[PDB]
């Protein structure tokens, strides 16, 4: 359910983004398959810059790359890539 | 399982 997705980047500017997410996996296929946009809670810095949208899969935060890594492993990586955020988060995801 | 950031 994931289609053929293209890569996007956008600038949002900055508590934190204001964003949940959580790993996809398919039981059928024993696989993870990313890290994605739940919810965007109304009035937070993501949806005051409005360009993230639900269901987008992080790929990256400020070019700590999500990719190759087990959906707890990217998780961690989101958790600490975040960590150290006035400022500007750099996010790449994937768009159907 | 769902994370907020």
């Amino acid at each position: 359910e994931f289609g053929t997705r293209e890569f996007l980047t956008f600038e949002v500017p900055l508590a934190g983004l204001g964003v949940s997410v959580k790993g996809n996996r398919s039981k059928e296929n024993h696989a993870d398959l990313g890290i994605f946009v739940k919810s965007i809670i109304n009035g937070g810095a993501a949806s005051k810059d409005g360009r993230l949208r639900v269901n987008d899969q992080l790929i990256a935060v400020n070019g700590e790359s999500l990719l190759g890594k087990a959906n707890q492993e990217a998780m961690e990586t989101l958790r600490r890539s975040m960590s150290t955020e006035r400022g500007m988060i750099q996010l790449i995801v994937a768009r159907r | 399982t769902i994370i907020t950031l």
